[PDB]
DNA sequence: ATCGATGTATATATCTGACACGTGCCTGGAGACTAGGGAGTAATCCCCTTGGCGGTTAAAACGCGGGGGACAGCGCGTACGTGCGTTTAAGCGGTGCTAGAGCTG
DNA sequence: AGCTCTAGCACCGCTTAAACGCACGTACGCGCTGTCCCCCGCGTTTTAACCGCCAAGGGGATTACTCCCTAGTCTCCAGGCACGTGTCAGATATATACATCGAT
């Protein structure tokens, strides 16, 4: 018959046959089950869009059509819950935040 | 060629910039010494993670795989070459 | 030889999410070490959650916990509904 | 005599503290930084080489390290009731974090 | 199985019990505002460590939160516990 | 004429008492009463192990003696010697909690 | 033949069978070589045997018999190298050190 | 049923040590979860890096890079010391 | 309070090399297939957690006094910062070299 | 074991802005001195933790059964990756408008 990809059929845009696939060649356990993969390959897609909604957030914010890792980085640390996430994470090219403590202001 | 010191290297402007980076306003005169001491000490411990980790491959140069490797045994994960 | 990466995901990814926007290939490497990363965590704790339990297999179940367990905050209260909706459409397609 | 024109010690340190935050270059000359990481890996061994990636990493991460460690160090200067920094602001940094 | 609904239960660590485990930690004054911030960051930490303890359990179908759980919670945010087999 | 110490005296004999000791310094049905207080909202009805209990107990001992001992350093950083509540945050937050 | 064990020809007393059978069950690598567990079962050997060796030191200079966990403590805080090995580790029923700061002291 | 612990291995590494001397049956969990957690934390580097070198099989080599990073100091040199001079009297007994 | 230079930002055009797009090609996902044992369920025993009772008593809570210790204020002074001028080595480019990755067998 | 060939390394020149040292000034560190209120130690008082005993029975554990499910093998083809081409958006440059900071 003709061969139609499942994550078409999860209506997924990450692939479930590679990761259904590292999962057999990680040598996780001794099995895998069909469902597994799927669901792994929905959150990723889950995480990966938020976070690209998130930069391209900051990249119309910056005013810049192409996002540049500062964007990410910006996406990533001002966001409250998802810098607890990449909390040990540095991100290459990335900077810090423009921020300037209350009293280091000038009087 | 053997390389003697380039601790000083580490330029008085270069730790000020980074400390701007950091956002502070004022730098004291030890700041410039302590830093670079913490630094020597931060390389030593990544470096020697990633010249034993080229040694386990049968390597002998150091790519941005092993060093990207020991930052992340050491509890710091980089993103950016792999 | 060939190399084996998300980048062409990612990027469609992006383009349902946003039509107009472009991104760098250093962001293509980040993303690729950023669901590498993400998904080396999820099947490690998988494979915990196999071992703790006497567990040979690693079903939605494994995953569902491990995506409570990594991601806190109301993530945790998405993550595990997007990808119930995944298995709610396969089980729909199979 | 006349004076020529300038500023408070501390407000050009602030328009260069949102002018350094903005940007996302590196602050470290790369070839000093290189024979640094040249001569920490002879101990361990000589004739050692390193891709241009290879320092590249070093180099960010080294600097993620150092700008964290400077977030950190003025935030125990700011709590000893204090704007600039001082050494032992560094050793409570490294102390609390317990990697001393 | 809980016998009632429990509420306000904060304070059962009280102010002389914080007085203790600050005292082991080496200091020698104790201010009137450390009592409830002292409380705050205890709630916090058992509020973290029990949720990850519980989705062990009901990952595993039990009702019960047995001490191999907690233990494995533990080792997950980097705090690992000895004794209690491990 | 009572035998009246210097107050920061008794302390640090205190202080020095609870250092040698291993006994458990909460008790340990408040601390049953404020696990189930927050295991509560969780999942109705949850048991619990008295292993697990003591596993509860000796973690969060642990872990308040050593954000009381950088307190302590954090206080005496700011040429104080009685901690705060500033002290608390600043430990926290330097630590990454926050 | 007579059966004689693999701890006694690598001359090892932690064994060899158990730390090979959970190298296999543990999922680490689908195959394992032959020097893999006695290696790791020598350097089991070496750090439990430095371990009860500051431990018993410290019961003598406590005057106990036994190694109360207490002492385990006392073991593994007082070595710096054992204090940066187990720094994120919580041992049961063991304490703090001893330690008071200089400025809290006074004369 | 019987469970599987390090209990009496321990016990006469402490005769061998210190042998005029007991343990207590805290302690005695206490080492038997620090060894199961040196044995994981030691393996899980191990399958690391034969994962990280497209290599599937650990050898004694492998354990050897896996202590020369986790211990730190001087507890790696008589670690490694200690493996050697027990992985040549495994081969020369052999 | 007001006005001025110095500084950052805003706007438009030219220019360029990375990224978007397309094409050829092939490893690996997909469909079909059988088999085996792990998995789900039920039946069962029973350790063990919850629950209640009672008395013991260690300890929490309470109020008291008083004096360090916190902290605002002040002054002084060294050490910063800012600046100009000079010096210098990184930065950039090309050239030339081969060790040594990297793939196949 | 061995061939191929990327790229790490060595170097050399010049243009370059930072790097460097120094000169002048002032905000800021540190200490003193002030008030004082904040907490510690106390006995008295009071609550509940604690022991332990008994008992109800849920619930984890074991044993047993049977079956859906996934590794495994085989065949096959299209999605995916390397490769190539060419726009096009971002960097660069110059002119213009606005605003923070200085000090009239």
């Amino acid at each position: 018959a003709k061969a139609k990809t499942r994550s078409s059929r999860a209506g997924l845009q990450f692939p479930v046959g590679r990761v259904h696939r590292l999962l057999r060649k990680g040598n996780y356990a001794e099995r895998v089950g069909a469902g597994a993969p799927v669901y792994l390959a929905a959150v990723l897609e889950y995480l990966t869009a938020e976070i690209l909604e998130l930069a391209g957030n900051a990249a119309r914010d910056n005013k810049k059509t192409r996002i540049i890792p500062r964007h990410l980085q910006l996406a990533v640390r001002n966001d409250e819950e998802l810098n607890k996430l990449l909390g040990r994470v540095t991100i290459a090219q990335g900077g810090v935040l423009p921020n300037i403590q209350s009293v280091l202001l000038p009087k | 060629k053997v390389l003697r010191d380039n601790i000083q290297g580490i330029t008085k402007p270069a730790i000020r910039r980074l400390a701007r980076r950091g956002g502070v306003k004022r730098i004291s005169g030890l700041i410039y010494e302590e830093t670079r001491g913490v630094l020597k000490v931060f390389l030593e411990n990544v470096i020697r993670d990633a010249v034993t980790y080229t040694e386990h491959a049968k390597r002998k140069t150091v790519t941005a795989m092993d060093v990207v490797y020991a930052l992340k045994r050491q509890g710091r994960t980089l993103y950016g070459f792999g | 030889t060939r190399k084996e990466s998300y980048a062409i995901y990612v990027y469609k990814v992006l383009k349902q999410v946003h039509p107009d926007t472009g991104i760098s290939s250093k962001a293509m490497s980040i993303m690729n070490s950023f669901v590498n990363d993400v998904f080396e965590r999820i099947a490690g704790e998988a494979s915990r959650l196999a071992h703790y339990n006497k567990r040979s297999t690693i079903t939605s179940r494994e995953i569902q916990t491990a995506v409570r367990l990594l991601l806190p905050g109301e993530l945790a209260k998405h993550a595990v509904s997007e990808g119930t909706k995944a298995v709610t459409k396969y089980t729909s397609a199979k | 005599v006349k004076k020529p024109h300038r500023y408070r010690p501390g407000t050009v340190a602030l328009r260069e503290i949102r002018r350094y935050q903005k940007s996302t270059e590196l602050l470290i000359r790369k070839l000093p930084f290189q024979r640094l990481v040249r001569e920490i890996a002879q101990d361990f061994k000589t004739d050692l080489r390193f891709q241009s990636s290879a320092v590249m990493a070093l180099q960010e991460a080294s600097e993620a390290y150092l700008v964290a460690l400077f977030e950190d160090t003025n935030l125990a200067a700011i709590h000893a009731k204090r704007v600039t920094i001082m050494p032992k602001d560094i050793q409570l940094a490294r102390r609390i974090r317990g990697e001393r």
